[PDB]
């Protein structure tokens, strides 16, 4: 009756500073912390992070980022800052005018916007190839790298490529926290309703899935964590009555079931897949089709 | 002077490529700032200099 | 590439969405595939092998080479079936068709069946990197006190049938991961047994174990070393503890 | 003596060689900032 | 039809309701009273659906669509050639998935496990619930639910958020929005991780759980831990799944105009609302 | 005056990293609010006094 | 004059930083306050000044 | 005692060179403040 | 005897909680009388001397 | 102690030091509501 | 006493380089707000 | 009469917080609806009471 | 169930009812001086 | 001149990376930003030259 | 003197492969822009 959310005692130690497999220690730091109020949650260590250069990189990339946008938002507010705190949601960085095509805006916000998402390139690039060096220098595998490269694909769609191919940077999107649902929502309703678009129903297949799935993996490994079925990579390699049970649990349910491994599998494509075919689903908006509900009736999916 | 005395408390890794990185982006900035200016656009000054 | 249809209706929009098709049959051939790892060859009730072995082929072994010298384990393989196999099981078919349960013969908790069933996972001690052990009692992992929440260590021990059969004496402590997996227990009867933190919810004046009533605590399996627990023993502990919720319900009140 | 515990002597070659590093690239830069206040003066 | 270790398992019990009768397994599916409820309650809102499409002589599965009653219907039931399959279809899908969980549940304590699983399930139950019973019931009509077609939901989906405007400004749907794009990354991350130790560099030994939490403490200063990871994602989806039961029960029935005009009252605060500047001035 | 225990009280490698992104921001808003402003743009300006 | 004994309470180096944040943080919002509202823009107040 | 760990003496030589400090940041503003009053007066 | 509340409370708790609440009261009356027209001082001050 | 564990007489030094603190904070700020009431009355 | 562990005499060469370099850069700010003031006043 | 241990009952570490912080709140509200109703707001008032 | 207000149960509070007091009286003379001046029933 | 031992603190094989990955980067800016521009677009230009 | 387990030999001859190499490609550079300049001058 012990369900195994919120951790009951707390334990502790010296922290765990790290594991020297190639690492550089000195770009690694050497203070922690403890904060109880995720203890109960999760581990309360705020341990030691890595300073390396890809990480120099993507934060002073990225500052400058979100430092551009809120020197935008305040000549747009009058640098007044109870505008600043008024409209705060409602201001953005818009994006160049379309009369520029895909040249060097000839304005201002153009031109900050233009900046910014050079600053944004930077940082995440920089921060992909963290990815892959931290998994690297650890001696791991590059997984997380290429679903972050997924990430990565439709954000560049968005930001790079999609405009490029249509000729425009106004095709874009805002920095914004209001304009960009509206970027959104204007998207689907020029191109017909992007509910139409097959890429973008199998990204919300996708996305639908990721949920059914992390709640089905998690409710699964609270449940067979009375028998250590949290440690798994002991149970890929030393298979004990947790993994059974999951795998009968899901086999007497639904008839089929998998591995403490394959499950992992199975998680890593549910996930990119949510951004692979968004990609590829806006890229054709646009480019390939004009109008999604038309391209349906023609393909049967809608009626005439 | 005795700035040399920086490098006993600065790691010459991270001040280069910081250094570095400040350096390229701010270039890549100040050259956007201008073209964005039909003025001091060098390619369209250029241009019409040469009346093309 | 507006309205160009390469033949019929089809265009880049028509032949991506079919390249995805195919792309996914792969992708579910590839993974139900790897899902195959562990279990397969498929048994009847006899122990036998069956005709329908399903209609994904098992596939090619990989190899995992652990740490710690611990050697290198091939899946799908007959090593690593053959190790994790229960033998002498304490059970009685129901029926001579398939799809019939088999009941336990004996005393399940101990013969270690059901819910109350373990693995013979390899008696050897789970591992950090650094190659000492995982879980150590609280006073030999050096420096490890407690953070915070409620210090357990004296409050007595109440079961399923609301009797009380001891008090808690010590913590085995995940050391990596900072975090409390199984508490010890001074029984009545002189002995000293674990049961998992997951099964038990310390309470402020006491622990409840509405797993199991009070007989079976005695019966726990044991620990060849006290400062020591390996995964076998931690999957014969974990079993039986579990197996009350089943088993000793004629047993649990309130 | 040293955060970073370097001597002073390689702090001392370490600086003369960014110096010297730093004076070409300031260099470079008077030199184009001038050549463009005459292709287009900014003041 | 057995695993090499199902035998041990596959012993009586764990029966909610029942007992001997039912306490039996079809090939690897196990049957329970509820499994009975269940397979009946699919098969024929299954045959249903297909009747439906018949009588209106559609057989294509993209343009098949059994819609719900007019919304001058009421809450009446209706014919079943105008909402009355639609009706059925609604309660044997229901009786059909709660039997799911209470199978989930049978089979949850004859393997010893947590019942996690089927209160995960319970949340989505609930939403649909929300959206075909509860929603309706408050806001009058049964007509106001989803229909059941492939492609037409989805046109459900568009007018019903539409009625109010860019649906983007409802907070509960923000929140369900984060939570769902929260719980796809936790959940690439985190199966990205796992097979990153367990399929390291070629040359390289297995690693174990320590290289995991130092990784993600190299790449952003804080790891959750195996178990932490699990609980959150969880815990991402559930709250998601909550906001957007929340969301929707709240539109017709509390909120009747655009959401857009909410956020309005933080602008309207007395004390920066006349002043000329920004968007709002 | 002794001010100089302050660097008795924290360290020099921490408060440098914060002076210098603390300057290099302020110049930044400094600058960014002139050319803001049509007057004080060292841009515009140049360009109506030497025509073009 | 017994207010030397807060240090005994105080950490100086969380005390001075908080202490700068907070300076810097009131700098900017008192100088902003002004720089909008259209008197007190000592920029615009030149520019009427020497009427440029 | 001290919660800080501070000496008594420690703590008196804190507080005077911060009071210096505090001291001249009040007099820069006093400064700055009477010669705006005379630029533009804001009452 | 008011000197018995340092024992209940920590001082280093109380100035830090005191002087948060403090700066944001001053913060806010001092914004509410801004959003005054009377009382909004910066603006009362341009009128009387005549700019 | 019962809770912090201050010393008496410290913490009577404390409550005394506390409220010189007060007075002044109070002083400083009725002389500045004064002040307003002439420049403008509000009462 | 001393958090941070640098010496007094450690120190006092820190802060002489400190500011040091600190006057340098404001000197120069000022060689800088003067040019301004004579191309274009602000005040 | 009795009311001497509300303490044993209480720890009075949180209630003496809790106290505060309900005490300010149910001011600020009560202000608030004072000056919300124009004939209520005292420095309304004060805008009759002088012509300014 | 705090078990260090046996003894000072009484002191703890007295010093509040005085702080009570003191915080009451000052209220009412607030009440009586804005009722004058403005009176609310 | 002492140049040389910039090598005695990054090891090459990441400053290759990172100086390939910087050109490739810089070499498509340029690229792409001429060919944003009817006059120096190369393909265009050659077009109309040729007359074709 | 060196952080990266390379000793002067090394860095040496590092230095001059790498010199050579960003000389001939700052060569092609070079070529390419002049004949782009005769083509089309940007200036
Ligand atoms: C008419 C047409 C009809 C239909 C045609 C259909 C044909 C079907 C053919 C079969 C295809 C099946 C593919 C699935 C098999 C993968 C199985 C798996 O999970 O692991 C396999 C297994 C994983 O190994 P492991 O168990 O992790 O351990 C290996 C190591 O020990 C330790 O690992 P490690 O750390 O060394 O490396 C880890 C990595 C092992 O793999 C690798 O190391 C290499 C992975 C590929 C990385 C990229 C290659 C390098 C160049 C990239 C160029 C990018 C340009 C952008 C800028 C540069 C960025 C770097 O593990 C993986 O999981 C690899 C799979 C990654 C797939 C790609 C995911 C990111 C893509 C995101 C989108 C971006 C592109 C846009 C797509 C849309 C375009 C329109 O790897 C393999 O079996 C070999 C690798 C396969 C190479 C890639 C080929 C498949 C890519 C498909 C992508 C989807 C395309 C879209 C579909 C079509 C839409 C229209
Ligand atoms: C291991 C499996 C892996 C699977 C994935 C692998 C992916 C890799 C690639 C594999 C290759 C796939 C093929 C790709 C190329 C072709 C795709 C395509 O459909 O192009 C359009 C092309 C037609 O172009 P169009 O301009 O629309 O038609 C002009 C026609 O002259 C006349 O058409 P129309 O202008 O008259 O209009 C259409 C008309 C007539 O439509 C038709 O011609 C055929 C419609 C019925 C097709 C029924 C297909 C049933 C297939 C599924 C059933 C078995 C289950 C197997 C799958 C199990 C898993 C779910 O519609 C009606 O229903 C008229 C009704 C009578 C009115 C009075 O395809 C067709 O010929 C029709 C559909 C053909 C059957 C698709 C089978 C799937
Ligand atoms: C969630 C709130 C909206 C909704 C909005 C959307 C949006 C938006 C989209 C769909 C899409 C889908 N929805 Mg939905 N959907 C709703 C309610 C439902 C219900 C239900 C019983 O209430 C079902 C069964 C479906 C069904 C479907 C699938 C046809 C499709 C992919 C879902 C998916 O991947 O799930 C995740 C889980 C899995 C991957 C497991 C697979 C489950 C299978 C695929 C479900 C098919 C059902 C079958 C055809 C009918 C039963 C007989 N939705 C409600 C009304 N749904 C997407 C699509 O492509 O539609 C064309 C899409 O764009
Ligand atoms: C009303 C408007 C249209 C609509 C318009 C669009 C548009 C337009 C798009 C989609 C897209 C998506 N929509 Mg929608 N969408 C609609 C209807 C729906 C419905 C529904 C139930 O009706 C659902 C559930 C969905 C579902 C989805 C997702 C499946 C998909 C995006 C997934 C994702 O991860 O995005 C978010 C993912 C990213 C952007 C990844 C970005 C990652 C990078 C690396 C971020 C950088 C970090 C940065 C530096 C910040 C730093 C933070 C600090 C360090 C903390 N939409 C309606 C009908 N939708 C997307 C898509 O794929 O299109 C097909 C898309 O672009
Ligand atoms: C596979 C698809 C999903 C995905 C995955 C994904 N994202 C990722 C990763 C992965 C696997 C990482 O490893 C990386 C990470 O570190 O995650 C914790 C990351 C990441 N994706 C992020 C966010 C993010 N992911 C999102 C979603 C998704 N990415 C998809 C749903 C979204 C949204 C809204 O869709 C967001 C906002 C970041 C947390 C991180 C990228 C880090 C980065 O590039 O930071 C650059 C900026 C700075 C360092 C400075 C910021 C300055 C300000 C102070 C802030
Ligand atoms: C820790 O490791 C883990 C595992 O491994 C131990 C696992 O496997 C899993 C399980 C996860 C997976 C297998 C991954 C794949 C899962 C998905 C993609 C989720 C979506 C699933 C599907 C699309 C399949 C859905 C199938 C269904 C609902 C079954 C349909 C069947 C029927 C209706 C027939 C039912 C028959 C009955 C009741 C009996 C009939 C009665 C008669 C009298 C006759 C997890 C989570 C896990 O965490
Ligand atoms: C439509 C989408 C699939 C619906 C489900 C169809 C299969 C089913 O219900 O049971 C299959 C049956 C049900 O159990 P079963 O016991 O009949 O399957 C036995 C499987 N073998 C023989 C391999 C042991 O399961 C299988 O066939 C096993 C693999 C199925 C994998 C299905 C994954 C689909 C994920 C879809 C993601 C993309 C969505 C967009
Ligand atoms: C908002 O207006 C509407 C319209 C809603 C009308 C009002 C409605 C309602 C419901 C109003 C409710 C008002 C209430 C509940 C008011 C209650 C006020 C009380 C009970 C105030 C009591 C104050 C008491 C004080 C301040 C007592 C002590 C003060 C101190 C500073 C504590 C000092 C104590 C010490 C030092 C403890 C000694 C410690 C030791 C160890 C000996
Ligand atoms: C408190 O105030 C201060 C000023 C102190 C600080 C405040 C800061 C604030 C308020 C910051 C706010 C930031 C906000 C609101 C950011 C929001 C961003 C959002 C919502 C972005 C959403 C989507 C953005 C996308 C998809 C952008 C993609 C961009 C790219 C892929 C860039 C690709 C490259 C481009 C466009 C061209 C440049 C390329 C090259 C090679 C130079
Ligand atoms: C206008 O309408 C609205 C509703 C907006 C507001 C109207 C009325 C309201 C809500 C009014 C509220 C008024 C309140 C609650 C005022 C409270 C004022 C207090 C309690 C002020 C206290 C100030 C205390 C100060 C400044 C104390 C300073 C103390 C020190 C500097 C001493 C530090 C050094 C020490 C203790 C030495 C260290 C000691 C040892 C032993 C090492």
């Amino acid at each position: 009756e012990y369900q195994n959310i919120f951790t009951q005692v707390q334990v502790g130690g010296a922290p765990e500073m790290g594991l020297v497999e190639g690492v550089d220690l000195s770009n690694r730091t050497k203070g922690t912390t403890n904060w109880t109020l995720l203890g109960w949650f999760g581990n309360a260590q705020i341990g030691p992070i890595y300073l390396g250069g890809w990480g120099t990189v993507s934060l002073i990339s990225g500052v400058l980022w979100f430092m551009t946008i809120g020197a935008w938002f305040w000549y747009e507010a009058g640098f007044n800052p109870a505008v600043f705190m008024r409209d705060l949601f409602y201001l953005s960085l818009d994006a160049p005018d379309a009369k520029y095509g895909l040249g060097v805006p000839r304005d201002a916000e153009g031109i900050m916007w233009f900046i910014a998402s050079f600053f944004m390139f930077v940082a995440v690039w920089s921060w992909w190839i963290r990815t892959y060096t931290r998994a690297a220098a650890l001696g791991m595998g590059k997984h997380t790298a290429w679903a972050f490269l997924s990430a990565i694909w439709l954000w560049m769609v968005l930001g790079f490529i999609r405009p490029i191919l249509m000729g425009s940077w106004s095709e874009a999107v805002p920095y914004g926290i209001f304009t960009h649902l509206d970027w959104t929502n204007n998207f689907s309703l020029t191109y017909g309703n992007l509910f139409y678009n097959p890429f973008h129903g199998l990204s919300i297949a996708f996305l639908y899935g990721s949920a059914l799935l992390f709640a089905m993996h998690g409710a699964t490994i609270l449940a067979v964590s009375r028998f250590g079925g949290d440690r798994e990579l002991e149970q890929i390699v030393d298979r004990g009555t947790a993994a059974e049970r999951a795998a009968l649990f899901w086999r007497w349910t639904m008839g089929f079931n998998a591995t403490m491994e394959g499950i992992h599998r199975w998680a890593w494509w549910f996930g990119v897949l949510v951004t692979l075919t968004g990609g590829i689903g806006i890229l054709l908006s646009g480019t390939v089709v004009d109008n999604w509900y038309v391209w349906a009736q023609v393909h049967g999916y809608a009626p005439v | 002077s005795k700035f040399y005395k920086i490098w006993q408390v600065f790691d010459p890794r991270r001040v280069f490529v910081a250094q570095g990185v400040f350096l390229f982006l701010l270039a890549v900035m100040i050259h956007l700032i201008l073209l964005s200016k039909p003025d001091y656009n060098w390619l369209d000054v250029g241009t019409a200099k040469y009346g093309r | 590439m507006v309205g160009v249809n390469f033949f019929g209706d089809f265009d880049l929009a028509s032949l991506a969405i079919w390249s995805f098709w195919g792309f996914l049959a792969f992708l579910i051939y590839y993974l139900q595939t790897e899902n195959m790892r562990e279990g397969y060859p498929l048994e009847m009730e006899d122990g036998s092998v069956a005709p329908n072995q399903g209609l994904f082929p098992v596939p090619k072994p990989k190899t995992f080479k652990l740490p710690n010298g611990r050697g290198e384990i091939v899946m799908p393989s007959a090593e690593n079936e053959a190790a994790h196999r229960r033998n002498d099981l304490a059970l009685a078919r129901t029926s001579v068709s398939e799809g019939f349960p088999h009941a336990p013969t004996g005393n399940a908790l101990v013969d270690g069946v059901g819910p109350a069933s373990w693995v013979p996972r390899r008696d050897e001690p789970e591992l950090d990197a650094h190659g000492h052990n995982k879980i150590m009692p609280m006073a030999l992992a050096k420096g490890f006190n407690v953070t915070a929440g409620r210090d357990p260590r004296g409050l007595p021990v109440q079961a399923a049938d609301l009797e009380v059969v001891g008090r808690v004496s010590e913590l085995w402590v995940d050391v990596p991961e900072q975090m409390v997996r199984y508490l010890e227990i001074d029984l009545n009867s002189g002995k000293k047994r674990l049961v998992p933190m997951t099964l038990a919810k310390i309470w402020a004046d006491r622990v409840r174990v509405n797993a199991i009533a009070s007989d079976s605590f005695e019966n726990i399996p044991a620990t060849r070393s006290a400062s020591e627990v390996t995964k076998l023993e931690e999957d014969k502990i974990s079993g039986y503890v579990a197996g009350g919720w089943l088993y000793d319900a004629d047993k649990r009140k309130r | 003596l040293s955060f970073t515990g370097l001597s002073d002597e390689q702090a001392q070659e370490l600086h003369s060689v960014y110096m010297s590093g730093l004076w070409l690239f300031v260099t470079i830069a008077v030199i184009a900032h001038i050549a463009v206040y005459i292709w287009r003066p900014w003041l | 039809a057995l695993l090499s270790f199902e035998r041990k398992y596959r012993v009586p019990g764990g029966t909610l309701v029942g007992g001997n009768l039912f306490d039996f397994w079809v090939g690897p599916f196990y049957v329970g009273f509820f499994g009975v409820t269940t397979f009946f309650f699919a098969a024929l809102g299954t045959l249903l659906i297909l009747y439906g499409t018949a009588m209106e002589g559609v057989w294509n599965p993209q343009l098949i669509s059994i819609e719900p009653p007019s919304v001058e219907n009421g809450l009446a039931f209706a014919p079943l050639a105008e909402g009355g399959l639609w009706q059925l279809i609604t309660i044997c899908a229901l009786g059909a998935f709660i039997s799911w969980a209470l199978r989930e549940v049978e089979i949850c304590r004859k393997l010893g496990i947590g019942l996690h699983i089927p209160f995960a399930f319970s949340f989505a139950i609930l939403a649909y619930a929300v959206l075909v019973v509860f929603r309706p019931l408050l806001m009058g009509s049964w007509g106001y639910a989803f229909p059941y077609g492939i492609w037409t939901h989805l046109d459900w989906v568009s007018n019903t958020g539409y009625t109010y405007g860019n649906f983007h400004y409802n907070p509960a749907h923000m929140l369900g929005i984060s939570f769902f794009f929260t719980t796809a990354l936790a959940l690439a991350l985190h199966g990205a991780l796992v097979l990153s130790a367990a399929n390291p560099e070629k040359g390289q030994e297995m690693k174990t759980a320590d290289h995991e939490d130092t990784f993600f403490r190299d790449l952003v200063g804080y790891s959750i831990g195996t178990l932490g990871i699990h609980r959150l994602g969880l815990l991402l989806a559930l709250m998601a799944v909550f906001w957007s039961a929340v969301c929707m029960i709240i539109t017709g029935t509390i909120w009747f105009d655009q959401w857009s005009n909410w956020w309005y009252w933080w602008v309207e605060l007395p004390w920066w609302v006349d002043i000329p500047g920004g968007v709002n001035g």
